[PDB]
């Protein structure tokens, strides 16, 4: 129950359409507030608040500290991206789809990347209304999960089918229920 | 075929490299040398100080060039540059 | 398609004198170093067969974080960090099915400073072995996110609880889970 | 062997 | 900071031994270092990369077997060539990335080492140096006196020739021959000869005390090196020749 002081630097490289347009971004935070930063498109440090001014000035004074922060977008971002695409940008894990009742529930789990589409079909034809999602959910283990629920009157003969569209699989996955 | 100058002439050393660069280092030399740490040119262009010195990096054609605005007796040598390949290890492999 | 973000998110914290250096790929930890063991630890073991990263450089890069930290503490007229409480929530790796190995997930999200206490309880009794956690995963608004894992065989007999405690949480936060889920 | 992930070197503040 | 030290600068091992070089570090920590093997012209070549953090070491190009690298300090490294041959005679320089450089890979090369792995110890011999007073003709015509030195018959070519004028050593005015004129060059095993002139003057080249002695340091065979030849052991001694003012 004693005060705590927090230095939170954040070097965040931003890639777009791969390496065709990168954007470095050095950002510092005393406790939770941004104080001084560096945008790769602003070509030099800038203080967002007072506490960073001095920092903003002194860095902008040293050629090194600027010849570097600028060289970031090439010698750090383009670099790392080149080292991790193989296993991250290209990572792909197939969804495990399950459907059980409650209200119908379609559960997609353990998939990656997080991009995904989950559709419901009632007797051959997509039902466009009456669905409740949960949104993407990271699990911290490099795999998201999400549940989509359809509210309906499970009448006899009817066949429900969950359709899951995901980069991990070539042709959408579908599981029928009943 | 010679650096005619005890004062001025233009050093024209075209040092090339194979793998895409990140950092460019300049090392000209005598015999049994440690170095000549001139200056460092990292992916960009134009940084060359102290006169006979001129760092021109051109990723387009994968090659550098160190020019000397003023030769001397000391500036005659064996010169070459070293480079670290990107998205690789930290290894540096000199050129020619 | 392919619009990504890689982050080097490190931090130092007085007076706890603790800190972490970790990389983030669109919100997932690629790896991190422990000022504690001075060993870099990839999130997905495998990654360590594709890339290398000597630990020191991080530790090294931390020292400067303390130095700078202090320097900023003063320059700020010794103002302390305003505590923000965690927002716990209990998850299950996949849908639970009896006798089918699974995994309870304690999701500690949206808090700060990066200091917490998590405790797994299977019927009041706390669990000490077999559990696992993430470092302090960085958020967009600059707070912190954390994950605690407790694998288990699903059953109705026993139940579980995640007990998170934070310097912004008056009383220990307590979450329940019992073979079932909304 | 194995490509190395570079880390942005921390600089000292005023 | 930055500094580098390859212990055995000039080392001599019989064609078949084990010469071990120790790339060390200054006041910086080196998680990784490198060993480059250069010769007369060819640009410095990378032999291998060595890095603590148990990770083994990565021999480059193909050079594969012998020459074992043992990095353990994160300070030190070590390059022990195995066996030996008169083809492995080249320059050995080593760098050492500053563990904190991070991006901007910052390395710092060492002085270097010339391994003299001769086929037979019967080819060595050190040299003796002697001074040479200026001509009464030069001291007049120019008012300057070019005192000239030279050494006779050393091997290996290992010499730190210094000019200590009037006690302490001074390096303002010297000139030492770049390459040697091996006694009998056209002949394979000719010893080497190197000359150096010390023009100082200031009406002192011929004055009272002035004591200046030409100097030569010779890197002699290792203590643990085999020596059967009758002629004295070519140890790593310092030969000197002195001269006074007139
Ligand atoms: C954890 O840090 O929370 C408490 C509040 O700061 C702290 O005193 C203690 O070290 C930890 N809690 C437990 C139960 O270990």
């Amino acid at each position: 129950t004693r005060p705590r002081f927090l230095w939170q630097p954040k070097r965040e490289c931003h890639f777009f359409n791969g390496t065709e347009r990168v954007r470095f971004l050095d950002r510092y935070f005393y406790n939770q507030e941004e104080s001084v930063r560096f945008d790769s498109d602003v070509g030099e440090f800038r203080a967002v608040t007072e506490l960073g001014r001095p920092d903003a000035e002194y860095w902008n004074s040293q050629k090194d500290i600027l010849e570097q922060a600028r060289a970031a977008v090439d010698t750090y971002c383009r670099h790392n991206y080149g080292v991790v695409e193989s296993f991250t940008v290209q990572r792909r894990v197939q969804p495990k789809v399950t459907v059980y009742p409650s209200l119908l529930v379609c559960s997609v789990s353990g998939f990656y990347p997080g991009s995904i589409e989950v559709r419901w079909f009632l007797n051959g034809q997509e039902e466009k209304a009456g669905m409740v999602s949960t949104g993407l959910i990271q699990n911290g283990d490099w795999t998201f999960q999400t549940l989509v629920m359809l509210e309906t009157v499970p009448r006899s003969g009817e066949v429900y089918t969950c359709q899951v569209e995901h980069p991990s699989v070539t042709s959408p996955l579908t599981v029928e229920w009943r | 075929q010679a650096l005619s100058i005890q004062e001025g002439e233009n050093a024209t050393m075209n040092c090339s490299y194979k793998t895409s660069i990140n950092n460019l280092q300049w090392y000209r030399q005598n015999s049994g040398r440690g170095l000549v740490h001139l200056i460092l040119i990292r992916s960009n262009e134009r940084e060359k100080h102290s006169g006979r010195l001129r760092v021109t990096l051109d990723t387009s054609k994968k090659s550098s060039s160190l020019l000397i605005t003023a030769s001397r007796a000391a500036d005659t040598a064996s010169y070459f540059c070293a480079t670290d390949t990107t998205s690789g290890t930290y290894k540096y492999i000199f050129g020619t | 398609k392919e619009e990504h973000v890689i982050i080097q998110a490190e931090f130092y914290l007085n007076p706890d004198q603790s800190g972490e250096f970790m990389f983030d790929f669109d919100g997932d930890e690629i790896f991190h170093v422990d000022m504690a063991k001075k060993e870099t630890v990839w999130r997905l073991e495998e990654f360590g067969r594709f890339a290398s990263f000597e630990a020191q450089g991080a530790l090294a890069n931390i020292a400067v974080d303390k130095a700078n930290l202090e320097i900023m503490t003063k320059r700020s007229n010794y103002t302390p960090i305003t505590n923000v409480p965690p927002e716990v929530t209990v998850l299950t790796n996949s849908p639970v099915e009896l006798r089918e190995p699974n995994v309870l997930i304690c999701f500690i999200d949206k808090f700060t400073p990066p200091v917490v206490n998590v405790t797994w309880l299977r019927n009041g009794k706390p669990v000490t072995t077999g559990v696992s956690e993430t470092v302090f995963l960085p958020r967009e608004d600059h707070l912190f996110r954390k994950f605690h894992y407790l694998p288990f065989l699903p059953s109705t007999e026993d139940v579980y609880d995640c007990r998170v405690e934070h310097w912004g949480l008056d009383e220990p936060l307590l979450k329940h889970w019992e073979f079932d889920a909304p | 062997e194995n490509p190395v992930v570079h880390f942005f070197k921390n600089i000292v503040t005023p | 900071g930055a500094v580098v030290s390859q212990h055995p600068s000039w080392v001599i091992s019989k064609s078949g031994t084990s010469v071990k070089i120790e790339c060390r570090s200054l006041d910086f920590q080196a998680t990784t270092m490198f060993w480059y093997r250069q010769f007369p012209k060819q640009s410095l070549m990378l032999m291998a990369t060595s890095n603590e953090g148990s990770k083994a070491t990565y021999e480059q190009g193909v050079e594969k077997d012998k020459f074992l690298i043992n990095h353990a300090s994160l300070t030190l490294s070590t390059l022990t060539v195995t066996s030996a041959h008169p083809e492995d005679s080249s320059f050995y320089i080593c760098s050492a990335r500053d563990l904190t450089s991070g991006a901007n890979n910052e390395q710092f090369f060492g002085p270097g080492t010339r391994l003299t792995v001769l086929e037979d110890l019967k080819n060595v011999f050190p040299p003796e140096v002697a001074v040479f007073e200026p001509s009464e003709a030069e001291i007049s015509h120019t008012q300057k006196a070019t005192l000239v030195c030279l050494a006779t018959g050393f091997y290996p070519d290992h010499v730190e020739l210094s000019w200590w004028v009037n006690g302490k050593e001074v390096h303002s005015g010297v000139s030492t021959d770049p390459q040697p004129l091996k006694e009998q060059p056209a002949l394979n095993d000719s010893r080497y000869s190197l000359s150096s002139r010390l023009r100082v003057s200031a009406t002192f080249w011929q004055n009272p005390r002035n004591h200046f002695r030409c100097q030569v340091q010779f890197y002699g065979l290792s203590e643990n090196d085999e020596w059967t030849q009758d002629r004295a052991k070519p140890v790593t001694q310092i030969v000197s020749a002195e001269a006074w003012g007139r």
